[PDB]
C-alpha cells in the first residue's frame, strides 16, 4: 500500500495549486479518501472527503467554496484543486484512505505529505500538550469531547492517531477500543462518550511522537490539539 | 475361501450391535418427556428480508459474532450481509457458479464455499488491499462439494458426493485426513461444539460419527428410509438430528448409539433440505421442499410452529450463536431473519 | 436521518454493490446456457472442438450471442442431487453415436438416459437438441450391419435415410410432453460447420417460445 | 332548420347499459387486480390495464343518473371535472397499455437477442410511469373546462366544456374540433398503428417459428394466430364507431348534413360510446385471462 | 473383495466394543439440558423489544 | 355550450 503526495511547492497568495495523490497497492476505487493537512507547528486538521464512488462530498468550512477534492480511478488518483490560496494554506498535506463497513478500519494508512507554501463543531480537547516518559514505564493520554461521541448504535466514534517526528501519522486505535492492524498489545483505549483515555503499557524508544484523538460522528471530522511525549 | 465366514462375520456382527442396542432400549424419550410441559405455540415473524441475490439460494451460515451472515447462490456470488442494518458489507465473485455449500470462519476472518466444481476456495476477508481474494484452492475431491466447515482458521472438513470427507490444512493445501466408510454421496456435515467430533450424512440413509484427530469412523446411525440431506448436532454435543428425503427427522443419541425420536406428519410428504437446534436444543427447525420451515418440540415431537413466507423451496437454515434469530434462504432467492 | 456518518457511509457502499449486482444480473439474463450431456464414448468431444475435475464450461459467441456449455460428464455423483442446479438452462445438448446401435446395447443405453433426461420434473419446459454423431461410421456399417440388431422390430430399407429416419423417430418418441418441450434433431459428422449454426437457430426458436410463454401469448 | 330529439328509449337503456358495463368492467378488472397482486412480463401491463380500465368503468353510475334525470347533474362542479377527469385519463391509459403490450410482444418475440437492451431501457415500468404521465396530461383540458351549468331554459344542471375560460364565441368551434381531432389522432391513430404493425411482425414470427406438420405446433399457431387477430379486431370495433361517429358529427357542423344523417349521428353517439366501454370488460379475457397459467390461480385462489 | 469385507469386519467389530447407557439416562440428560438452558433461549421464550436486535 | 355533445355524455371532446 502506497499514497504518493505531488503539485506543492511556493505559490502565491490568490494563486491556484493542484495537489494530486497517486495510489498503488490496493483496491483505490473501494476506499474513500480524505485530504487532512498539517500547520508547521500545530496540529491535524480535516480538509475534504471523496466518497467511494464520488457519490458524497464534503469540505470543511475553512476550505469550501475554494477547494475541490477530485478523484480518477481508472488512473488510481485523488487530485485537490485549490483556487484563492491564503497564508493560512501553508501545510503539509496528507492523503489518507478510508473504508467504510462494519467492522472497517478507517483512516488506517496515510501518505508521505505534500508541502504548500504560500507568502456546532465537536471540540476534541487534549488538555496537555507535552508528557515527559521513561521507556519501560505505563502513561495515559486523556481526550474529552465537546459533545458525546457515543452513538445510539453503539458505536464510539473516537479514534487515536501516532506521529511519530519525521513520519505521517499513524492509526492506533478505531471506534475507542479495537486496536489497529499492526499495532502491538501495548496499547490500549478506553472511555465514556465524552472522556477517552489511550494508555501505554511499556513505553519504548519507538513510541515517541504526538497523539491525536479523532472524531468520527460528525462531518467536518475534528481532531485534537495532540498530546507530545518526550523521552 | 474365507469370504464366505467373513460375510458370516459381518452378519453376526450386525446381529450383535442391534442386541447391545435392544438392551439399552428401556424406556423410549417419548415416555419420559410426556408429562414435563408443551411448548404452547411458537410464532415468529419476519424481521429482515435480505435482498440481492438473483438466481436460487443453496447455502447460508452465520458468522459467530450473531450479525454477519454469509449466502451462496447460483448467480456466482459469495454475499457477505449486515443482518441488524440490511447492509450488504462484501460481494465475491466465484470462479465457478455452481456453489452448493458455504461456510463462515469462526475468527470471522474467512469463508468457504464449493460445489459442482469440486473445490473449496477459500476467501480471505481481512487483506491490506481492501477487497476478498482467493487465498486457497482445495481440491482433491472427485465429487461435488456439498458441505464444508471451518475447524479452526487453517483446519476444514468437507463432504462430498465421491462417499467421502476430508480434513484440510488450508496452509499447505494437503488433505490431513480421509473419512471413507460411506458407499453413498455424503451430503451435510456437522461438527461437535468442541470439534473433535462430527457428524456426516450420506445418501446411503446412514449417517456416521468421525474422530477428528484419529480418522476413524467410531459409530453408524441407521434408521432413515432415504436419503439424508441436513444433519445437526444437539447443543450438548451428546446427540444430533437428521433429516431425510423420506420427510422425517430423526433424533439420534452418541451414548445410547440408538434413534430416541421421530419428526413426521401425515400431512408432510416431502424430503427435508436443512436442520438446526434452537439454543436450549428444546425446538427442532427444519426446512422442507413444499416451501415452509416446521417448528418441532423436540422433547415431545410436536409441530410447535411454522415459519411460511417463502415461495420456493427452503434450501438452507441457520440460528444464531446467541439464539436470536433464525435466518431462512430459499430457492426464490431471499433470505428472511425471523423472530 | 439518524444514522451516524459510518453508518451512511455503509450504507453507500451497500447500494454500490446493489448497482453492480443488478448489472452482472442483466449481463447474465442475456447470455444462453447449454447443458451438454451425453452417453458413454458418444460425440461430445467433436461438438465441444465445434462449439470452440468437476464441471467443464466452454464459452463461446455466434452471431451476437453469448453462449455457455456445461459439460457435466466426469461428474460420477447421483445424478437426482444436483441435476435441480440446471432447472433454468436455455436447452439441453443431448448427444448420441449413430454407430451404437449395433454396440445392455449402447443405444437402448443411450436411449433410456435421453427418456430419463428428457421427462425429469426439473426440465418440463426445456427444449432438448439431440445430436445424432458419427453418421460416416453409421452409413458404412449399416450396409454391413441391418438395424435389427437393436431394433427387431423394425422393417425398412438397408441404407442410411431410412434407418436414421427411423431412429430419429424412435428417440422422438421418448418424448412424453410433446405439447410442453420440443425436440431438435440434427445429423453432424465430425466435419460439419454447420452444427453451431443449428444450436442457434434451435436456441432463438427457444428464446422466442419462452418469450411468447413470458408475454402472456402462451 | 331540423329539430334534435332523442330516441324515446335511449334514456332507458343507456342508463341500464352505463350499470351493466360498470359491473362487468368493475368485477372482470377487480379479479385481475385480486389475482396479480394477491399472488412474468405482461403482468405489470396487465395491472396497470387492470386499474385503468376498473377506474374508466367504476365512475358511470353518476352518468347513469345523469342521463336517467334527462341531463340534471345533482353531484356539483368538483365530480363533472373528477369524474370526466378520470374518464379520459384511463381512455388515454387503456389504449397506452394495450399499445405498450404491443412494443413490449414485439421486443421479446421478432427479433428477442437484438431488442434486449432496448428492452430493458424503455419497457417494463418506463413506459408505464410515461404513459401514466402522458394520459395525467392530455386529459387536463377536462379538468380546467368541465363545469356545471343551469341553461335556464330547463332549470337543470348539467356537465358542460364552456370554452369561454379559453376562446370567445366565434372561436369555439376551433377549440371544439381541435380538442376532438387531437384526442381522435393521440386516442386512436397512432396507437392503433403500433399496435397493428407490432402484431403484424408478432404474427409473421408466430406463423414462421410455429410449423404446421407436427400437430401441437399447428394447435399452437392456430391458437396464437387467433388470439392476435382477435384482440386488433376488439380494439378496432370496441373503439372505431366512437371516433368515426364523433368525427362525422363535429365535421357536420362545418359542413351541412341532410340532418336526417345528423339525427341518426346525434342519437347512435350514446351507444358507441357504450361500445368503447366493453372494451374494458373484455380486457381480462383477451390479455389476462388467456392464460391457462393465470386463470388456474384466479380459480384455485377461489375455488 | 477379501480387503472390503474384512474392512468392514473390523470396522464392525470396533463400532461393537463401545460403552452403551440406556435410553433413558440419555433422555433424561437432554431433558436437564433443555431445563438448565430454558431461560437463555430467545426463540422459546421471546424477549421484550427492548433486548431484540432485529426490532 | 358550443357542442351539442360537450354534455350529455361522460366523453367531453
Amino acid at each position: 500500500v502506497q499514497l504518493v503526495e505531488s503539485g506543492g511547492g511556493l505559490v502565491q497568495p490568490g494563486g491556484s495549486r493542484k495537489l494530486s495523490c497517486s495510489a498503488s497497492g490496493f483496491a483505490f476505487s473501494s476506499f474513500g479518501m480524505h485530504w487532512v493537512r498539517q500547520a508547521p507547528e500545530k496540529g491535524l486538521e480535516w480538509v475534504a472527503y471523496i466518497s467511494s464512488g464520488s457519490g458524497t462530498i464534503y469540505y470543511a468550512d475553512t476550505v469550501k467554496g475554494r477547494f475541490t477534492i477530485s478523484r480518477d480511478d481508472p488512473k488510481n488518483t485523488l487530485f485537490l484543486q485549490m483556487t484563492s490560496l491564503r497564508s493560512e494554506d501553508t501545510a503539509m498535506y496528507y492523503c489518507v484512505r478510508s473504508i467504510y463497513y462494519y467492522g472497517s478500519s478507517p483512516f488506517d494508512f496515510w501518505g508521505q505529505g505534500t508541502t504548500l507554501t504560500v507568502s456546532s463543531d465537536i471540540v476534541m480537547t487534549q488538555a496537555t500538550s507535552s508528557v515527559p516518559v521513561t521507556p519501560g514505564e505505563s502513561v495515559s493520554i486523556s481526550c474529552r469531547s465537546s459533545k458525546s461521541l457515543l452513538h445510539s448504535n453503539g458505536n464510539t466514534y473516537l479514534y487515536w492517531f501516532l506521529q511519530r517526528p519525521g513520519q505521517s501519522p499513524q492509526l492506533l486505535i478505531y471506534r475507542m477500543s479495537n486496536l489497529a492492524s499492526g499495532v502491538p498489545d501495548r496499547f490500549s483505549g478506553s472511555g465514556s462518550g465524552t472522556a477517552f483515555t489511550l494508555t501505554i503499557s511499556r513505553l519504548e524508544a519507538e513510541d515517541v511522537g504526538v497523539y491525536y484523538c479523532m472524531q468520527h460522528l460528525e462531518y467536518p471530522l475534528t481532531f485534537g490539539a495532540g498530546t507530545k511525549l518526550e523521552l | 475361501s474365507e469370504l464366505d465366514q467373513l460375510r458370516q462375520e459381518a452378519e453376526q456382527l450386525k446381529n450383535q450391535i442391534r442386541d447391545a442396542r435392544k438392551a439399552c432400549a428401556d424406556a423410549t424419550l417419548s415416555q419420559i418427556t410426556n408429562n414435563i410441559d408443551p411448548v404452547g405455540r411458537i410464532q415468529m415473524r419476519t424481521r429482515r428480508t435480505l435482498r440481492g441475490h438473483l438466481a436460487k439460494i443453496y447455502a447460508m451460515h452465520w458468522g459467530t459474532d450473531s450479525r454477519l451472515l454469509v449466502s451462496a447462490s447460483q448467480d456466482g456470488k459469495l454475499i457477505i450481509w449486515d443482518s441488524y442494518t440490511t447492509n450488504k458489507v462484501h460481494a465475491i465473485p466465484l470462479r465457478s457458479s455452481w456453489v452448493m455449500t458455504c461456510a463462515y470462519a469462526p475468527s470471522g476472518n474467512y469463508v468457504a464455499c464449493g460445489g459442482l466444481d469440486n473445490i473449496c476456495s477459500i476467501y480471505n476477508l481481512k487483506t491490506r488491499e481492501g477487497n476478498v481474494r482467493v487465498s486457497r484452492e482445495l481440491a482433491g475431491h472427485t465429487g461435488y462439494l456439498s458441505c464444508c466447515r471451518f475447524l479452526d482458521d487453517n483446519q476444514i472438513v468437507t463432504s462430498s458426493g465421491d462417499t467421502t470427507c476430508a480434513l484440510w490444512d488450508i496452509e499447505t493445501g494437503q488433505q490431513t485426513t480421509t473419512f471413507t466408510g460411506h458407499t453413498g454421496d455424503v451430503m451435510s456435515l456437522s461438527l461437535a461444539p468442541d470439534t473433535r467430533l462430527f457428524v456426516s450424512g450420506a445418501c446411503d440413509a446412514s449417517a456416521k460419527l468421525w474422530d477428528v484427530r484419529e480418522g476413524m469412523c467410531r459409530q453408524t446411525f441407521t434408521g432413515h428410509e432415504s436419503d439424508i440431506n441436513a444433519i445437526c448436532f444437539f447443543p450438548n454435543g451428546n446427540a444430533f438430528a437428521t433429516g431425510s428425503d423420506d420427510a422425517t427427522c430423526r433424533l439420534f443419541d452418541l451414548r445410547a448409539d440408538q434413534e430416541l425420536m421421530t419428526y413426521s406428519h401425515d400431512n408432510i410428504i416431502c424430503g427435508i433440505t436443512s436442520v438446526s437446534f434452537s439454543k436450549s436444543g428444546r425446538l427442532l427447525l427444519a426446512g422442507y421442499d413444499d416451501f415452509n420451515c416446521n417448528v418441532w418440540d423436540a422433547l415431545k415431537a410436536d409441530r410447535a410452529g411454522v415459519l411460511a413466507g417463502h415461495d420456493n423451496r427452503v434450501s438452507c437454515l441457520g440460528v444464531t450463536d446467541d439464539g436470536m434469530a433464525v435466518a431462512t434462504g430459499s430457492w426464490d432467492s431471499f433470505l428472511k431473519i425471523w423472530n | 436521518c439518524t444514522l451516524s456518518a459510518e453508518d451512511k457511509a455503509a450504507v453507500e457502499r451497500s447500494k454500490m454493490i446493489d448497482r453492480n449486482l443488478r448489472e452482472d444480473g442483466e449481463k447474465a439474463a442475456r447470455e444462453v446456457k447449454l447443458l451438454l450431456l451425453g452417453a458413454g464414448e458418444s460425440g461430445k468431444n467433436t461438438i465441444v472442438k465445434q462449439m470452440k475435475t468437476g464441471i467443464v464450461e466452454t464459452h463461446f459467441t455466434f452471431k451476437d450471442l453469448h453462449f455457455k456449455m456445461f459439460d457435466v460428464g466426469a461428474q460420477r455423483s447421483e445424478r437426482k442431487k444436483w441435476i435441480h442446479c440446471f432447472e433454468g438452462v436455455t436447452a439441453i445438448i443431448f448427444c448420441v453415436a449413430l454407430s451404437d446401435y449395433d454396440l445392455m446395447n449402447r443405444m437402448h443405453a443411450s436411449m433410456k438416459l435421453f427418456d430419463s433426461i428428457c421427462n425429469n420434473k426439473w426440465f418440463t419446459d426445456t427444449s432438448i437438441i439431440l445430436f445424432l454423431n458419427k453418421k460416416d461410421l453409421f452409413e458404412e456399417k449399416i450396409k454391413k450391419s441391418p438395424l435389427t440388431i437393436c431394433y427387431p422390430e423394425y422393417a425398412g430399407s438397408n441404407t442410411y435415410e431410412e434407418a436414421a429416419a427411423y431412429i430419429q423417430c424412435q428417440f422422438e418418441d421418448l418424448n412424453k410432453r410433446k405439447d410442453t418441450k420440443e425436440i431438435y434433431t440434427h445429423f453432424t459428422c465430425s466435419t460439419d460447420t454447420k452444427n453451431v449454426q443449428f444450436v442457434f437457430d434451435a436456441v432463438t426458436d427457444v428464446i422466442i417460445k419462452n418469450n411468447l410463454k413470458d408475454c402472456g401469448l402462451f | 332548420e331540423c329539430e334534435y330529439t332523442d330516441w324515446k328509449s335511449s334514456g332507458a337503456l343507456i342508463p341500464a347499459i352505463y350499470m351493466l358495463v360498470f359491473l362487468l368492467g368493475t368485477t372482470g378488472n377487480g379479479l385481475v387486480l385480486w389475482t396479480v397482486f394477491r399472488s412474468r412480463s405482461a403482468d405489470i401491463f396487465i395491472a396497470s390495464l387492470a386499474v385503468a380500465d376498473l377506474t374508466f368503468v367504476v365512475t358511470l353510475p353518476l352518468w347513469a343518473t345523469y342521463t336517467y334525470r334527462d341531463y340534471d347533474w345533482p353531484f356539483g362542479t368538483f365530480f363533472c371535472k373528477l369524474s370526466s377527469y378520470l374518464i379520459f385519463v384511463n381512455m388515454y391509459a387503456s389504449v397506452f397499455c394495450l399499445t405498450g403490450l404491443s412494443f413490449d410482444r414485439y421486443l421479446a418475440i421478432v427479433r428477442p437477442v437484438a431488442n434486449a437492451r432496448l428492452r430493458l431501457r424503455v419497457s417494463g415500468a418506463v413506459a408505464t410511469a410515461v404513459l401514466w404521465v402522458l394520459a395525467a396530461l392530455l386529459a387536463m383540458p377536462v379538468m380546467v373546462l368541465r363545469t356545471t351549468g343551469d341553461l335556464e331554459n330547463t332549470t337543470k344542471v348539467q356537465c358542460y366544456m364552456d370554452y369561454s375560460m379559453v376562446a370567445t364565441v366565434s372561436s369555439e368551434w376551433a377549440w371544439e374540433v381541435g380538442l376532438g381531432v387531437s384526442s381522435t389522432t393521440v386516442g386512436f391513430v397512432v396507437p392503433f398503428t403500433i399496435m397493428l404493425t407490432c402484431y403484424f411482425f408478432i404474427a409473421q414470427t408466430i406463423a414462421g417459428h410455429f410449423r404446421k406438420e407436427r400437430i401441437e405446433g399447428l394447435r399452437k399457431r392456430r391458437r396464437l394466430l387467433s388470439i392476435i387477430v382477435v384482440l386488433v379486431v376488439t380494439f378496432a370495433l370496441c373503439w372505431m364507431p366512437y371516433h368515426l361517429v364523433k368525427t362525422l358529427y363535429m365535421l357536420g357542423s362545418l359542413l351541412h348534413w341532410p340532418c336526417d344523417f345528423d339525427l341518426f349521428l346525434m342519437n347512435i353517439f350514446p351507444y358507441c360510446t357504450c361500445i368503447s366501454y366493453v372494451n374494458s370488460c373484455l380486457n381480462p379475457f383477451l390479455y389476462a385471462f388467456f392464460d391457462p397459467r393465470f386463470r388456474q390461480a384466479c380459480t384455485s385462489m377461489l375455488c | 473383495s477379501i480387503a472390503q469385507a474384512r474392512k468392514l469386519v473390523e470396522q464392525l467389530k470396533m463400532e461393537a466394543n463401545i460403552d452403551r447407557i440406556k435410553v433413558s439416562k440419555a433422555a433424561a440428560d437432554l431433558m436437564a439440558y433443555c431445563e438448565a438452558h430454558a431461560k437463555e433461549d430467545p426463540l422459546l421464550t421471546p424477549v421484550p423489544a427492548s433486548e431484540n436486535p432485529f426490532r | 355550450c358550443r357542442p351539442r355533445l360537450c354534455h350529455k355524455g361522460p366523453m367531453p371532446f
